[PDB]
């Protein structure tokens, strides 16, 4: 204990924190990287921002921080506050809405040979581009760029202690499951600057467990988007022909709108279900225009053209073609019924073609 | 006080004390620290965000040979307060932080006795993360944890002990949404890359459901009943559509309202939501049959009216159920057929729903 | 001025900040409390949290900070930064989502006799239980526990300079008016610990000026809850009998729902207006079920039972009892009209009984 | 610069300077400080939260006998910059803080002249609280304040002076919702427990209404007209209910939308809301009469049809207004009676509404 | 490294260096600083809040005679890194801050060459305020600025220079909503109370419209078409009201949705909103005529049916348009009259609308 203090005296007698600590001037520091994820918290899609809890395992060495354990009662690994020791400036290139790195500055171990091990915690707000297509079954590649800042490859080079990210103390609980977590070592010239500057880009591949949004988003809008064709079958004379249409269109727009306030509002790709709910709306609006065109001609018989070649097109030609006062009024009663069934065929045909176009990727 | 000025000087004058170095007599010997945790109030259980906010005093106890003195030597002082930042203390910290402040909030002074024993209890507010098991909403019991561990020393230089299994509710404002059911604390030991000691407190809290029982359950229970009623209404009103659409959207609204209260997890489905969803499915399939009824109803000229289909409905189904007006009849019957179906399925469904929690 | 510096030299020559400053070991420090509220800001009901702006007038004494004014050109009260002087650890027991105390640490006066006056500002987030019943005419008792932490009654005792909280520099502007603000001196043993630890609990009684929520919440939902009974009077054959019902129920649920997102979601008491809007909904839903039961039997006359003892119950017995193809169909026309008026009597009777139960407290 | 290194050393070497002590020649003599405030931009006027966020440079001026020097003595230096934290400065601070940073936020260096005069201007962002008088929405003038005062010294050891009545708009980005109408500043003197000096700046800001004139007023003005129109529609459509309900809820929606923009205060009622509410009342009472009309309309068998009531409506009121089909008529008339009433009351009401702001 | 320990000691040992004092050879002589700004990514363009959040490295360059050394003297060292906090640096800062951190975020070490030239580039995230010109939504080009200036020194002791007109996009993650169209930087000179130097960077960003082109424009374009369709529908359905109300509220909803995306400014009206509002006006005036039609339709007993008004509509307008059943006819015609008007006005209006952006 007294020895432990006296050890600190001798270490920090004349020790420079601001010195790049290697024996030779040319010789480099090897800094090793072990990324230990504590928990994945928020994956805010709309902001394209991921909030992670991370330990950044950093190992390096000082020839100046060596001692003889036998000289000091076999003390071999002393813990010393990081603030006093020289420390590499490991930072996040990819930070948004957060401090770049190492805010906490926790204590680090020193081994008697002068190697130093530092595993401080920190909260990082990574900014990854969010590809929304196959919502909600989507795989996202979210990266965290860890590099030095002021030191080039000549003076600092980074080493992967694992290619995989350490998940041993991970907080399993989330709406996500980690598909695989990958560490890539890269080097680059940055145009501002002269030298080559290395980095480690850590790519988290994450898959959304869809069962939540499957229930509360997809099932209802399928239940709702069913009723688009159903309007046609309803008889004109009930007076509810449009009341169903308006409900479908608006209810759809609510779900599209609700979805859009959850998507990142990017123009990279169209959110697949959004494109679906869009084309559904286009058909529904089209369905409303025709459904009003059905009712207009349907009711009135006095002072009506009722050209035969068109009533023959409808009653005599098309009626079997699709199957395979009262005199005029009921002529219209059927004519509307046929313009009806014709479009019911149209929509129920094209609907399935649209959904086949929706399932073309799994096909 | 004037002597306190002397005593403090001796103990903290860095020539005697190096805070940066743990005090134990032998490097062989380990320091043991006692940890008991006190609730002052449980503040928030944010289910959406999967977060417990509590304010907590954690009584930390240990002994320093460096900080002994003779009372006779200094005006019979038994105990002296010292600023925690200047003395050494075991860096005990939460390992359970969501958006966390890892250490405590105040850094209170430490009460030190003449034998070198230290008594520390800082206040903090803590934002613990726990997986929220949302099924039996709102009657749900959440086992919510919080790990305490020295983020600096391992099970070599420091060891951790409980003063009690149950956490202290000593100065607790009881008034939460939540009831404290049990509050045990365990000591855990496992080897990772290095050996470590875990102290984990389990907060088991039962939600007082009365609020959501009123303002969530009762209204959707009210509206779910409306679903079957839609059939009874005769086509000739025209209002068979209005009532049918009105019920569906109300249910989706409540489903979505629940969705944004529940955490967005896929671990399990909220029982209420599962019920609200399955009835929602039943009303959407109600909606299509209501339309099917109306087209059967409103036209007789140049209609099939195929006898074996009119016989089955008017002549065969009508007594089976009970025990252009014919067209209106077939509508009435194909209606009341599904009504009998829905009344059975709905009650059978709620019987199946409630079978699971029972 | 030169004297003023030289005074500081002599004070802080050998002055210990970490010393509990009294002449005798047993003798205590008297710390005086004047609570000056600057403004009441947020009284967030849903979180049960009050945000106040406060000055904490703390007075005590040091025998070590005395001097002769005549010795230094009649300087008697010098202002010195608090950080250097010993300072009592006054803290809020009742804090939520905020620093416990004295973040700013502003300067304090020293009188030549050694007494020290400290009036620093700070923002406190008190956590008071919110009793929502008579919304919005509600009085809330919100408290702020100010006590020492490390020092027991033996070493620190607290004194009230006023029982009332100082409101002389208060920011009147709010939706609240202070009913009365009370300071209570208490002492207690806390179970963790051996000794007696005093506190001052400051109880703010606050009343909501209701005129806002009176307009935008209460008046419309009364205007809306009118229409519950009105459904019955509408004739069946208009076809709007349910369109009024659905609008009432949904509009009500919106107001209940809106109210609930404003209430603290506690299970202590039922929010009175919430319970009202609930029972209204129960009646409305009941009104929808019956108004559909009205329409079902009403329309059809062929192949109908039309049992006499029931049609005689309705047309011949009840019609005067409540007052004090066509043949069958119009029999139904009246029978529905009577089942109607019977329930209109039911609802308009019970409605007023419910509201009499609502006004039983003001009665 | 090399001489600057010398000059600074003399002035800040603590043997000469004690920051902790105010500089005045005599303790009798008082220090005067000059305060002028500069807008760089007015950022946010959150009406709901009753908060003005501004970014501000506040020019603080005073003189220190401690910090004089002869220019001949040190390479003819006229002016030197010094770190504000090291020299003494009057602890001038906002006393108007909502969630406030009381002092300035980033502590610029101070410009010091050879005669010992000091020029300081730190930038800060400030979150001032002002009562928001919401009546003539959105054409409203908000008098919003901010108190500056030394939180340490009273009107004994420090005195405060304005360099200008109007605040400096020198480097102001004009583009707000708001127009700066006037920006005066007053010096106030009153004794509390101790004598103090208040400097108060009044920001008088006129909202450019065009936005809320479009997207709030015009639509509710559009929909308020709909209210009276409901009557004209004949019972026989059935749609007398649909149109009547649609108007009410639209108005409540807009009332509630306004409610959550306006601050939740009870100081006064937003004129728009008061209007929107009173018309809302008129439509709710419209809704009941629309129902009363329809029950009069749709049934003739076993009806009273009391002659003196049919005469009053068909025979007496109809010409008074103009100057089972009879049942339909009495409905049409009892309708058009209230229509004449509503058209008068509505215009009379808006005339009464607009009388107040005029 | 061991020699670095020596070199650093010489340069930072305060006896040689006073950070508090700027280094120039003569006080006459001015220090020039070079400023170039690098985008790493453009993060957020909050239109409502009128705020650009970017992360930025700003390359700061200048020279210190204090920090020279001979390489021969110390193991041929060309360049050494030093902690920025310990050396002097020009206090260069944003003057464009909304809720701003005025200085940078990391305080990186500075690269110093043996000749005393300093290379500094700290990372920061910046919350710049720019007026948002919202007209041609969503195809809008936003000129958003940020002022850099020394908040301490004026154009006397420090002068500012650009290393480039265009900002460096060197390590830029391209994936925004936004396209970088141009990125120039200007040096400005004007005298206020004191002479100053402004460096201003103009971010010109074009919104990729595809998102709002889909999920905002297309739906309201869909619903705006519905407006004219309302007439075609015959009175005898009763549904002329339903369809008419449904269109109005849908449009107001979309107007309000846009309103809370756009900044609440009155500088100009969003073209989309202006269009959505003017069509909204047209549908509200559609709503009243639809009612006027229905009362003309549904009653013939004791009706005026004044011949010169029946002749004008049945006999005169009907061929002009084409080139109690009569009562139904006059309804049909007074309808189709306004329909012809609305189809022309709508297309003429959209032609007038689209004429302006073209
Ligand atoms: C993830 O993204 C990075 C760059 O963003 C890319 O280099 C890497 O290859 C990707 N990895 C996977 C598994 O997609
Ligand atoms: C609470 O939580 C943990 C993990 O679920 C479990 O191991 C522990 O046994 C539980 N404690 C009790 C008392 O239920
Ligand atoms: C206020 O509340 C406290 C505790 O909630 C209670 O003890 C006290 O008596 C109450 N005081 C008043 C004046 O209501
Ligand atoms: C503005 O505000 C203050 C306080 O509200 C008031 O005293 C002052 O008279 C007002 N002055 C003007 C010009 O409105
Ligand atoms: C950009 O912005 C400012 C102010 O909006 C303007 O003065 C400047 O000329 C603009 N620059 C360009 C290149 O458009
Ligand atoms: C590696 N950093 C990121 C981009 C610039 C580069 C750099 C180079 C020298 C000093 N600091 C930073
Ligand atoms: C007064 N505090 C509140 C509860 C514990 C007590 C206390 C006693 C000694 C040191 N710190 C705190
Ligand atoms: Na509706």
């Amino acid at each position: 204990a007294h020895a432990e203090e006296r050890l600190l005296k001798k270490l920090f007698s004349g020790y420079n924190k601001w010195s790049r600590p290697v024996a030779n001037i040319s010789d480099v520091v090897l800094v090793r990287f072990g990324l230990s994820i504590a928990q994945l918290i928020d994956v805010d899609e709309k902001n394209q921002m991921m909030t992670t809890n991370v330990w950044v395992k950093q190992e390096w060495h000082d020839y100046k921080l060596r001692w003889d354990p036998a000289d000091y009662e076999n003390v071999t690994s002393i813990r010393i506050p990081s603030e006093l020791i020289w420390r590499p400036d490991i930072v996040l290139y990819n930070n948004a809405d957060g401090d770049f790195a190492v805010t906490h500055l926790t204590k680090a171990h020193l081994f008697h040979d002068g190697r130093v091990q530092w595993t401080p915690p920190a909260i990082y707000k990574s900014s990854c581009s969010i590809d929304v297509t196959f919502f909600p079954f989507d795989q996202q590649n979210c990266t965290m760029k860890f590099g030095s800042w002021t030191y080039d490859k000549a003076k600092i080079d980074l080493v992967n202690m694992h290619s995989r990210v350490d998940q041993l103390d991970f907080w399993e609980s989330g709406e996500w499951v980690i598909v695989d977590a990958v560490g890539t070592y890269n080097t680059r010239k940055y145009e501002c600057c002269a030298e080559i500057y290395p980095d480690i880009t850590y790519a988290f591949v994450i898959r959304r467990l869809p069962l939540f949004y499957t229930i509360n988003l997809i099932i209802p809008c399928l239940l709702i988007s069913c009723l688009t064709v159903l309007v046609f079958y309803l008889p004109s004379e009930c007076g509810e022909k449009i009341t169903l249409c308006i409900s479908v269109l608006l209810s759809l727009t609510v779900f599209l709108l609700l979805i859009t306030e959850i998507i990142p509002s990017t123009s990279l790709v169209i959110p697949l279900i959004g494109e679906y709910l869009l084309f559904t709306m286009i058909f529904v609006t089209l369905s409303i225009v025709i459904t009003v065109f059905v009712l207009n001609v349907h009711h009135r018989s006095p002072r009506t053209h009722t050209m035969p070649t068109w009533v023959r097109r409808v009653f005599l030609d098309i009626v079997p073609r699709l199957l395979l006062e009262r005199s005029v009024k009921e002529d219209w009663k059927y004519v509307a019924m046929v313009i009806d069934r014709i479009f019911l065929w149209m929509f129920i045909i094209v609907c399935l073609l649209g959904t086949v176009g929706l399932f073309l990727p799994p096909w | 006080t004037d002597t306190e000025e002397r005593l403090v000087e001796h103990l903290l004058d860095p020539s005697r004390y190096n805070k940066l170095i743990r005090p134990a007599t032998n490097g062989s010997e380990l320091v043991t620290v006692q940890l008991m945790v006190s609730l002052a109030q449980l503040i928030s259980v944010h289910e959406r965000e999967q977060i417990m906010t509590t304010n907590v005093w954690l009584t930390q106890e240990w002994e320093d040979y460096r900080l002994t003195w003779k009372p006779e030597e200094f005006d019979n002082m038994k105990k002296v307060r010292l600023p925690s930042k200047h003395i050494w203390l075991p860096d005990v910290v939460l390992y359970n932080n969501a958006d966390g402040m890892y250490e405590v909030s105040f850094y209170s002074n430490a009460v030190v006795s003449y034998d070198g024993s230290i008594f520390w209890l800082p206040p903090a507010i803590y934002k613990s993360a726990c997986k929220i098991e949302v099924k039996h909403f709102p009657f749900d019991q959440q086992n919510c944890t919080m790990k305490f561990r020295s983020w600096t020393y391992d099970r070599t230089e420091i060891d951790l002990v409980l003063k009690s299994e149950v956490a202290s509710l000593d100065d607790f404002t009881p008034s939460g949404e939540w009831d404290i059911v049990a509050l045990p604390g365990r000591r855990n030991e496992n080897p990772d890359d290095s050996t470590y000691v875990d102290i984990t407190y389990d907060f088991i809290i039962r939600r007082k459901p009365l609020f959501y029982t009123i303002n969530l359950i009762i209204p959707c229970v009210l509206i779910t009943s409306l679903a079957i009623l839609v059939f009874y209404l005769p086509s000739d009103c025209g209002e068979k559509m209005t009532l049918c659409i009105s019920v569906l959207l109300a249910l989706t609204v409540f489903l979505l309202l629940i969705s944004k209260i529940v955490p967005p997890t896929s671990l399990d489905v909220p029982l209420v939501g599962k019920y609200l969803m399955f009835t929602m499915v039943l009303v959407t399939f109600s909606i299509v049959t209501s339309v099917c009824v109306l087209n059967v109803h409103h036209r007789s000229p140049t209609t099939h009216t195929m006898a074996p289909w009119v016989k089955v409905v008017f002549l065969e189904k009508l007594p089976a159920l009970l025990f252009s007006e014919d067209w209106k009849y077939v509508a009435m019957v194909i209606d009341r057929l599904f009504l009998w179906i829905f009344v059975f399925v709905c009650v059978f469904g709620t019987i199946g729903m409630f079978l699971q929690p029972l």
